[PDB]
């Protein structure tokens, strides 16, 4: 079968020459000839195409010797309760020169703190992939309204990836040696994670023996929460979907059950802050 | 809406190489602890006359090798991250690439690790005869 995985939004109709089609499944019909392809000398490359590759459906499964999995199971979280950060994203849909996937445009988070970005999303060339904005517009949702002025209202990923690193390290330098981001309905937080998060071995702080948590893109070196300050992004995160534990309906619902005291005030920190409470009830009693 | 370009099982590794700080390595990795090689490559049907040269403008393999087109052998290309050149151009992408027959179940694997002359074309190893 097929995957939604780095599906082709763009709205062109053909596409593409063999020698630029990244897959078999993404080179144009006339091509195609048997489960193979053929050159066709006169049917030219493309030189000017711009086309918007979707970022969901990533699937981390990976079994790699010395990379830490990203995933963790409920009881290796319980035992790291004090790096709990809930996390949320409200996306816009792509819109006008390519339709199909949907872009990070407010994170929140279980601190209280919502970042709003420019819509940006990877575009393929002729040449490479270009990290570029794009044309985005909120979700047809009624209760989407609110989201309407943010759209001219987001910062640069360069600048969103440098405060997020910037607020987790100053929220868990003295609580933990690492983050585990708790999320509902982990998909698009997933995709979000794509824009600012880096994996890899284990490392080390060069400023310290702990545990690296950070990692530097302008000078290749790696650090801690206490030793970030500059550094564009996550490193080595852990983080668990609540949603998976066996609960029947939206976020809201099952948090009620157990808590009065965070009405939905619809934001990305809202639901971030009602999805890392949901967690700390539903593991610490019975 | 869109049109799909992958195939399920190529989600584990083109999702562990997109996150990586270090593509290549996490791919070497990755297939050093016995993950299955990038599939659905675009493999070409060709006469197996050509020069036998390593990157070309038109399918050039010999009786010893396979063409492919050249984007679906670049890493940076299948993942959609940064290449890395300085001026993060594919030197792969627009070409067809000519790889041993018995190389050709790992075609992005193969043009990680190995590399061209730049004389007579050929890849070292896999046909570079240069003194
Ligand atoms: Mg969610
Ligand atoms: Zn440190
Ligand atoms: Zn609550
Ligand atoms: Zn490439
Ligand atoms: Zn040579």
């Amino acid at each position: 079968n097929v995957t939604g995985l780095f599906k082709d939004c763009s709205k062109v109709i053909t596409g593409l020459h063999p020698t630029q089609a990244p897959t078999h499944l993404s080179v144009d019909t006339k091509f195609k000839t048997e489960g193979l392809c053929v050159d066709i000398p006169g049917i030219p490359k493309d030189m000017t195409y711009r086309r918007l590759i979707s970022m969901m459906g990533f699937k981390m499964n990976y079994q790699v010797n010395g990379y830490p999995n990203m995933f963790i199971t409920r009881e290796e979280a319980i035992r790291h309760v004090r790096a709990w950060i809930g996390f949320d994203v409200e996306g816009c849909h792509a819109t006008r020169e390519a339709v199909g996937t949907n872009l990070p445009l407010q994170l929140g988070f279980s601190t209280g703190v919502n970042l709003v970005a420019v819509p940006t999303g990877y575009v393929d060339t002729p040449n490479n992939t270009d990290f570029s904005r794009v044309s985005a517009k909120p979700p047809p949702g009624d209760q989407f309204k609110h989201l309407i002025p943010l759209m001219y209202k987001g910062l640069p990923w360069n600048v969103v990836r440098i405060k997020i690193v910037q607020m987790l390290s100053d929220t868990l330098k003295n609580l933990s040696d690492r983050v585990v981001f708790v999320l509902w309905a982990h998909g698009f937080e997933l995709t979000s994670m794509k824009y600012f998060v880096k994996i890899g071995p284990e490392r080390t702080c060069c400023l310290c023996d702990r545990r690296a948590t950070c990692f530097s893109t302008a000078s290749d070196t790696y650090a801690c929460w206490h030793h970030s300050i500059g550094f564009d992004y996550v490193y080595n995160p852990f983080m668990i979907d609540v949603q998976q534990w066996g609960f029947t309906g939206n976020l809201q619902s099952n948090h009620d059950l157990y808590c009065q005291v965070h009405g939905n005030a619809h934001v990305a920190s809202c639901d971030a802050i009602m999805t890392r409470c949901l967690a700390v009830h539903e593991c610490f009693v019975k | 809406a869109g049109n799909a370009t992958e195939v399920p099982a190529n989600s584990t590794v083109l999702s562990f190489c997109a996150f990586a700080v270090d593509a290549a390595k996490a791919y070497k990795d990755y297939l050093a602890s016995g993950g299955q090689p990038i599939t659905n490559c675009v493999k070409m049907l060709c006469t197996h006359t050509g020069t036998g040269q390593a990157i070309t403008v038109t399918p050039e393999a010999n009786m010893d090798q396979e063409s492919f087109g050249g984007a679906s052998c670049c890493l940076y290309c299948r993942c959609h991250i940064d290449h890395p050149n300085p001026k993060g151009f594919c030197d792969l992408k627009g070409k067809y690439v000519q790889i041993p027959t018995t190389c050709a179940n790992d075609p992005v694997g193969f043009t990680l690790k190995n590399t061209v002359c730049t004389v007579c074309g050929m890849w070292k190893g896999y046909g570079c005869s240069c003194d």
